RNA sequence: AUUUUAAAAUUAUUUGAAUUUUUCUUCUUAUAAUUUAAGUUGUUUCUAUACAGUACUUUCUUAACCCACUCGUCUUGAAAC
RNA sequence: CCUAUUAGCUGGUUAUUUUCGAAAGAUCUCUCAGGAUCGCUGGAGUUGAUUAAUAUAAUUUUACCAGGUAGAGAUAAUGAU
RNA sequence: AUUUCACUCAUAUUAAAUAAAAUAACUCCAAGUGGGCCAUUUUUGGUAAGCAGAACUGGCGAUGAGGGAUGCUCCUAACGC
């Protein structure tokens, strides 16, 4: 007998192993963890850890987005391991490198003209494997729809958290508790 | 020597003295010869005593010396009354006691095995006061009177101990208790 | 007890039997984790019939092989032998029960060419 | 029948077993009911911080950029 | 590495020496001191005793000042006691 | 590129040369601290005055009771000086903090002052060591001063005679030498215990509290 | 049965022996600044204002300051966690804590004796002491001082 | 199959020094071997000069020492009268 | 026949190993053999740590707080006597 | 009060000690549970109860092993082979 925590062991949490059984990406995963314990490189094992990740947690990044976080160095390389998408609020591109696991039809295209390029992990492994002069993105995590009902209940103080209804008419949870005229508010 | 022959009762004289703090700059100085174990037990009875006759406890003291008293002639008989106190299961009393061998720790343990035996009092409600060798002209208890005659001898009706070899199951004959 | 010949050593003989099936006839010995609630042995009261535990799986690099000191290998037919080629000293080779006496010669006879020795080389004849 | 009422045994090891969660501790508290006419001057304070700052920079990109 | 038994670094004296870059030196020294003949203690003993007669004058004295404290403390309780009992 | 291996053969002679040396003047101190200390003690007699000692500094003590039914601050000290199974023991610098968590825990332990055999012979016999990366450590035996130079190398350390010395005398290195000592998991007296049941300072036989100086023969007899 | 607002609070709330009456006058010129530590002890004398319960003597930093009233942030622990709770309280009700008052004074001597210890490029220990076991002392004493203790009797 | 290496120790020569002064004194200078390093190796017999037995492996059946209360379930608590 | 009506109630609820592992408190309830909701638990995932630190701690030390239980009192108040 | 510039406040042991302190923090989904009982200490009602009701901690439940001859709760001590 012997007083440990867990009884010793330690635990952690998150992925172990990526679930996807597509091959290509397995290939990725292979070659990029083999980068991230030869070299020393936190890059490469930040890009081996995100190839991992749920699709939840590599969420697509705009063009718009991919812009403006790249405006200030203009010759590193945009590396994101989610999507890119295009966005038709943006007017005008210039001149991207970027490379992404994938690019909307429509993004590509756009880049393309721009006169930027499109780049795939295998590339980006073989022009800069230890990461010189890219900079690693990631879209907005906690943008989707299921986060806004995460988080305090609807119906605790102060709570932000999007309820579960059919619909949002007048008649449809908006009485008793959601205004000062019907007992209370929130 | 025989370990099974020894007791492992000491005697330690011990020094201490409470921390000197602002209120007073040369604190009293107690000293006390006290029987124990070992002088860690020693020590630990040292602080009791120290606690409860003066208002020093063992936070507020430290100790200045504690070494061990051995017996000047260890193979002399010599006479010891020992005082006592001890508290019974419904009240304190004190007695004296009279012992008589070549140690004070020696008188020590056979008192406390006497106290034991006949008083059921467990050495946790001994206090030993004032142990002391005493001439053969005042000791008093008669136990210890008749051991002093000038020509001192009797019988050993005690029966035999021997070793365990030779301590055998199956006796050729029955043996003497007669002996001599 | 344990049993030790050469460097394999079987941690536990005796297979494990299910909790009451020596005194019940619907119950067959094949083991069975007893749920219970009051149970004996799923307390694990001394005396019966101790359940199997992962302590006694027997060591990795001796694990799968026969007292030949290699592992086994069943057969159908003489076209699966050609692996064994490779690894004679290391596969002894057992025929399939529903291998014929037609092809349990030729299988035999493949496998002494082939230098790989036969489990059940005597069956049928 | 009789229902025992109340105790609190098992509530410490309970409260324990996950630990006495502590407070985030923020570094930056909401203002939102907080002294007024001293918020909303800091809010004032701050717009002309900005102004001021935005404009010699905006200054200074214009004499860099020609 | 591969785990091998664990030497006894205090018998082992290839690891003892290993892990203790003077223990060697010490021990020999530690030999060489036992190595020493008896005729010198023999006729050295009472020269090293000898002069430890004021040790001992000076040992007995406090032994006696702490008889001769504990004696007057048992007369004044025992003269307390009688002043008390009438 | 033949060169590398060469230049750390001498650098590796060099640190068994100044680990050797380092060791010398230990023995050099520990034998004019015990003469110091006589002669002292024999002026102090030989004048009419008193000489006491400093305290011992450390303190080895080793865990008593089993893993069931101990109230939680008793659980809590217990790992906090890393007592964990029933026959555990660890080195602790005595100071007042660590002193008062003693108290709280002093009926389920037995602690004492270690003297330099003792300690020697500790680390020698049951010492283990913490090796691998910060939380992630793989307890291994001393069998070499590789390790010791790699983790507390920088402490001026390096060496098992180094670390004998900072845990005898509660040196500058010391709570870094006892964290990357291993907690020591010792066997049951070979003669058993008195009883753990009640204090050492009992008239009647005990084993709980602190032994003073009588710790070494109980961790002889459990080493 | 009973959870009003000052139940159980017959000698908490009630001011001590020869020590009723309002509060002082010197105690309204007391300053406060955000964020530094406060001691919450309820007096009685003033009824509006008051802290509940709990918070008698409990300590926090204050997050808000008004005309005559103090907002300060205390710990409370509910359960199985601490959660911070905003109390408002008056003047009367709040005191300044020295629960910091040492910090404060080991920062200044300390910085002034960093300063003093770089200009002569000496090496200190600025960490508390935690002062443990003192050395071998060589102590003398008259003989006339030391008296002996043995054991009383019983009377 | 590029740490059972390196070193550490020991032996035999060898270089200088030190010191407790030397047949296990220590420290290096080189060389060559060993293991006390760097988790058991050797010798001799038997099995046996057999092809399945009286041996060896194994199943079963019996004993013997120690231990062992009907399971499932509701229940705080079941071997439960 | 509707109808396999309903049952907050009783009974049953079928392979192995491994790993983690409870509650019998609490709030509301035509509620007291029930439920919802906290708490305790598992799984999943991210952010972190992986730097013998920092975050952190059923621990202590130092500094500073709050208390009216044990004890004490009746000549200090009230109530007794 | 905020902002921007300065200078600089131990860190080489870490603004007290100790710490298999990141085995952390957070988020999501969800199970079971929501009849408890016992021991030490404290305590209310009761003449008292293996009684009724509470507080702390530890256990039994959910758990075997050695001991207490015997025993759900005692002592030792918790469990791979």
């Amino acid at each position: 007998g012997i007083a440990l925590k867990n009884v010793g062991r330690i635990k952690k949490h998150g992925r172990k192993h990526l679930v996807s059984k597509n091959p290509y990406l397995r290939l990725l995963v292979k070659l990029y963890n083999f980068l991230a314990r030869r070299t020393n490189a936190n890059f490469n094992k930040i890009i081996a850890k995100r190839l991992i990740m749920p699709k939840r947690y590599r969420p697509p990044l705009s063009l718009s987005k991919l812009q403006y976080h790249m405006a200030n160095h203009p010759n590193d390389i945009a590396v994101v391991v989610g999507s890119i998408t295009d966005d038709k609020r943006l007017f005008s591109l210039k001149q991207l490198k970027v490379c992404a696991l994938r690019f909307t039809e429509t993004a590509r295209k756009r880049i393309e003209d721009a006169g930027g390029e499109c780049l795939t992990f295998d590339q980006l492994a073989l022009k800069y494997p230890t990461g010189k002069k890219c900079v690693l993105l990631r879209g907005p995590t906690k943008a989707r729809t299921a986060e806004k009902h995460f988080g305090k209940a609807p119906g605790k103080p102060k709570s932000k958290a999007r309820p579960y209804v059919r619909s949002k008419g007048r008649k449809f949870e908006k009485a008793r508790g959601r205004r000062k005229s019907r007992a209370y508010k929130k | 020597i025989d370990n099974s022959l020894n007791t492992n009762i000491h005697q330690y004289h011990i020094v201490g003295r409470a921390i000197p703090t602002a209120k007073d700059k040369n604190p009293n100085v107690y000293r006390m010869c006290i029987f124990a174990k070992n002088d860690t037990n020693a020590k630990s009875r040292f602080w009791y005593f120290m606690k409860k006759i003066n208002k020093l406890k063992k936070s507020n003291g430290e100790l200045l010396a504690c070494e061990q008293i051995k017996e000047r002639f260890p193979l002399r008989v010599k006479n010891y009354g020992v005082l006592l106190r001890y508290d019974s299961r419904t009240g304190t009393h004190n007695m004296y006691k009279e012992f008589r061998d070549t140690t004070k720790e020696g008188a020590i343990a056979q008192l406390y095995s006497e106290m034991a035996g006949r008083h059921r009092a467990r050495a946790s409600s001994i206090n030993i006061i004032r142990i002391s060798e005493i001439s053969s002209s005042l000791v008093r208890r008669p136990h210890i009177k008749q051991l002093l005659k000038r020509r001192l001898r009797f019988p050993a009706l005690h029966l035999p101990t021997l070793q365990k070899e030779y301590r055998k199951k199956f006796a050729s004959k029955r043996p003497s208790t007669y002996r001599m | 007890a344990v049993k030790k010949v050469g460097k394999i050593i079987k941690k536990r003989t005796k297979k494990f039997t299910r909790f009451q099936s020596n005194r019940f006839m619907r119950v067959k010995p094949a083991w069975r984790k007893p749920r219970g609630i009051d149970c004996r042995v799923r307390r694990r009261y001394k005396g019966t019939n101790l359940m199997p535990s992962i302590g006694y799986g027997s060591n990795k690099k001796t694990k799968f092989l026969l007292p030949n000191n290699k592992y086994k290998y069943v057969v159908k037919n003489v076209k699966e032998m050609e692996p064994l080629i490779m690894n004679h000293t290391k596969y002894c080779v057992q025929i399939a029960h529903n291998v014929s006496s037609k092809k349990r010669k030729q299988i035999i006879e493949r496998a002494k060419q082939m230098n790989v020795s036969v489990i059940n080389a005597k069956a049928r004849l | 029948a009789k229902s025992k009422n109340h105790t609190n045994h098992n509530q410490n090891r309970k409260a324990h077993k996950n630990g006495i969660k502590k407070p985030k501790k923020h570094k930056f508290m909401s203002r939102k009911g907080l002294d007024p006419n001293f918020f909303r001057n800091q809010k004032y304070c701050l717009k002309g911080i900005q102004k001021k700052k935005k404009e010699l920079k905006l200054k200074a990109k214009q004499e860099k950029n020609n | 590495k591969k785990r091998l038994q664990n030497k006894n670094s205090l018998t082992n004296f290839a690891v003892r020496c290993r892990l203790n870059p003077a223990y060697k030196l010490l021990r020999s020294l530690a030999v060489l001191r036992m190595r020493k003949s008896i005729l010198e203690k023999s006729k050295n003993k009472k020269e090293k005793r000898v002069q430890k007669q004021i040790q001992k004058k000076e040992l007995q004295k406090i032994n006696h000042d702490y008889y001769k404290g504990v004696a007057k403390a048992v007369k004044k309780k025992k003269k307390r006691e009688e002043k008390k009992a009438k | 590129a033949a060169k590398k291996i060469k230049t750390l053969k001498l650098i590796n002679k060099k640190k068994r040369n100044d680990l050797r040396q380092r060791t010398l003047r230990y023995e050099e101190e520990y034998e004019s601290e015990r003469k110091k200390i006589i002669e002292l003690k024999r002026e102090a007699r030989k004048n009419n005055c008193f000489y006491r000692e400093a305290e011992k500094k450390v303190v080895f003590v080793i865990r008593l009771k089993g893993v069931n039914k101990l109230p939680p601050k008793v659980r809590s000290v217990f790992r906090l000086l890393r007592l964990l199974q029933v026959h555990n023991g660890v080195f602790v610098k005595v100071n007042k903090a660590t002193k008062e968590m003693l108290k709280i825990v002093e009926p389920y332990v037995t602690y004492g002052y270690p003297t330099l055999s003792t300690v020697r012979k500790l680390l020698y016999k049951r010492g283990y060591v913490r090796v691998g990366k910060v939380r992630r450590y793989a307890r291994k035996k001393i069998q070499d001063n590789a390790d010791i130079s790699k983790h507390l190398g920088k402490y001026n350390v390096h060496g098992i005679e180094d670390m004998v010395y900072q845990l005898y005398t509660c040196g500058p290195v010391f709570k870094k030498v006892n964290n990357f000592l291993w907690a020591f998991k010792l066997k049951p007296p070979r003669k058993g215990f008195k009883a753990k049941r009640h204090a050492f300072n009992e008239p009647r036989p005990g084993d709980w509290g602190n032994r003073e100086a009588h710790i070494n023969e109980l961790i002889n007899r459990m080493i | 049965k009973s959870r009003g607002k000052r139940s159980g609070t017959r000698y908490k709330f009630s001011k001590k022996f020869r020590k009723h009456g309002e509060c002082t006058a010197n105690k309204y010129l007391e300053k406060l600044n955000y964020g530094d530590y406060v001691d919450i002890v309820c007096d009685s004398t003033q009824q509006k204002g008051m802290p509940f319960n709990y918070y008698h003597g409990k300590t926090g930093k204050i997050f808000h300051i008004t005309k005559r009233g103090v907002g300060v942030l205390v710990n409370k622990r509910v359960k199985h966690r601490i959660e911070q709770k905003k109390v408002c309280v008056r003047i009367e009700h709040v005191r300044k804590s020295r629960c910091n008052e040492d910090f404060l004074l080991r920062k200044i001597k300390n910085a002034e004796l960093i300063k003093e210890a770089k200009l002569k490029n000496e090496h200190i220990n600025i960490k508390r002491k935690t002062e443990g076991p003192k050395p071998a002392a060589m102590i003398k004493v008259p003989p006339s001082k030391i008296i002996t203790i043995e054991p009383l009797p019983f009377y």
